[PDB]
C-alpha cells in the first residue's frame, strides 16, 4: 500500500522539566489523531511515585504545632505533597529525615538511599527557628497512577494504624502539562507528509521517551480488544 | 442512680472500644468516622418488662 | 443536676463536591455540576487547560 509509519527521530531536552519530542512521518489527519490520543493517555495514566504517609515524632495529628518550626504541620504536609522522588527497584519506600539547627530544611537533608533519586534537592520542606529544635520524620512513598484521595486508601486497608500515622493525598501522575502541534514533514518525493511535535512538561521521575513508549503500549493494549474481538 | 463515664459498655465489640482509653475518653488525634463512640457513658437502667 | 461534662472537638477536612455553591464577586453564583478530568477540558495551543 501507500501507508507510511511514524518514527521517533528527535528528543529535544529544553531542561530537566521541559521536553520536546518529534514524531514523523505522519499521513493526512493522523497527526491530530495521534496527538490527541497521546495527550489524553499521558495526562491520565502515567505511573509515578508520590508521598503518601508521613510520621513525625511528638505529633499526634496534623492540626498541631511543634516548637521551633516556623510553619504548621499542614504546611509541612503540603510541602511534602510536592516531592519529586524516583524509585528504581521496589514500589514502596520508607524515607527518613533528621535535622537539627536553625535554617531552612530542604529535600537534600533526607538520608539518601541507593534506590531513591531526589529530583529537587533544593526544594524547601520545613523551617527551623530554634537551635535546640530538632525534627525527626519518617516518610513513606508508594508507586501508582492517577489521583488517590485520603478516603479510598483508608477504606481499602482494614488494619488499625497507630495515632500519628498522618495520611496525605497522593498525586501519582508526574505529568503536569503537555501540548502538541503538527507541521509539514520534508520528503523529497512526498511534499504532503506531516510531522508531529509533542511538548511535554513535568517534574523528574519520568524520561519523556519512556513515557511516550508507555503511552503507545497502553494504547495498543486497549486496541487489542478491537483488533480481533470484533 | 448517677451516670458514669467508663469504657465498660454492654454488648459492644472491643473493636469499637479500641479508640477509648481506660477512662472512656477517645485519645487526642484519633481519626474517627461516623458512628464511633467518642465517650462511653453508662446510665442506670430502670425495671424492664419481660 | 450534672456531675461532669466532656467536650470533644472534631476537625473535619471538607473537599469540593458537585453540589457546593460557588460564587463570584459580581452576583454570579452557581452550583458545581460535575467534576471534570484534567485531560477532559478545553486547552489552548500552549497546553494549559482552563
Amino acid at each position: 500500500t501507500e501507508f507510511l509509519k511514524p518514527r521517533l527521530v528527535d528528543i529535544e531536552q529544553v531542561s530537566s522539566t521541559h521536553a520536546k519530542v518529534t514524531l514523523e512521518p505522519l499521513e493526512r489527519g493522523f497527526g491530530h489523531t495521534l496527538g490527541n490520543a497521546l495527550r489524553r493517555i499521558l495526562l491520565s495514566s502515567m505511573p509515578g511515585c508520590a508521598v503518601t504517609e508521613v510520621e513525625i515524632d511528638g505529633v499526634l495529628h496534623e492540626y498541631s504545632t511543634k516548637e521551633g518550626v516556623q510553619e504548621d504541620i499542614l504546611e509541612i504536609l503540603l510541602n511534602l505533597k510536592g516531592l519529586a522522588v524516583r524509585v528504581q527497584g521496589k514500589d514502596e519506600v520508607i524515607l527518613t529525615l533528621n535535622k537539627s539547627g536553625i535554617g531552612p530544611v530542604t529535600a537534600a537533608d533526607i538520608t539518601h538511599d541507593g534506590d531513591v533519586e531526589i529530583v529537587k534537592p533544593q526544594h524547601v520542606i520545613c523551617h527551623l527557628t530554634d537551635e535546640n529544635a530538632s525534627i525527626s520524620m519518617r516518610i513513606k512513598v508508594q508507586r501508582g497512577r492517577g489521583y488517590v484521595p485520603a478516603s479510598t486508601r483508608i477504606h481499602s486497608e482494614e488494619d488499625e494504624r497507630p495515632i500519628g500515622r498522618l495520611l496525605v493525598d497522593a498525586c501519582y501522575s508526574p505529568v503536569e502539562r503537555i501540548a502538541y502541534n503538527v507541521e509539514a514533514a520534508r520528503v523529497e518525493q512526498r511534499t504532503d507528509l506531516d510531522k508531529l511535535v509533542i511538548e511535554m512538561e513535568t517534574n523528574g521521575t519520568i524520561d519523556p521517551e519512556e513515557a511516550i513508549r508507555r503511552a503507545a503500549t497502553i494504547l495498543a493494549e486497549q486496541l487489542e480488544a478491537f483488533v480481533d474481538l470484533r | 442512680g448517677p451516670e458514669e463515664i467508663t469504657a465498660d459498655i454492654p454488648n459492644v465489640g472491643e473493636a469499637a472500644l479500641s479508640k477509648l482509653d481506660e477512662s472512656g475518653i477517645v485519645y487526642i488525634g484519633a481519626e474517627v468516622t461516623g458512628g464511633d463512640i467518642l465517650v462511653g457513658k453508662v446510665t442506670p437502667k430502670g425495671e424492664t418488662q419481660l | 443536676g450534672v456531675l461532669k461534662i466532656v467536650k470533644v472537638y472534631l476537625a473535619v477536612k471538607r473537599r469540593i463536591q458537585p453540589g457546593d455553591k460557588m460564587a463570584g464577586r459580581h452576583g454570579n453564583k452557581g452550583v458545581i455540576s460535575k467534576i471534570n478530568p484534567i485531560e477532559d477540558m478545553p486547552y489552548d495551543e500552549n497546553g494549559t487547560p482552563v
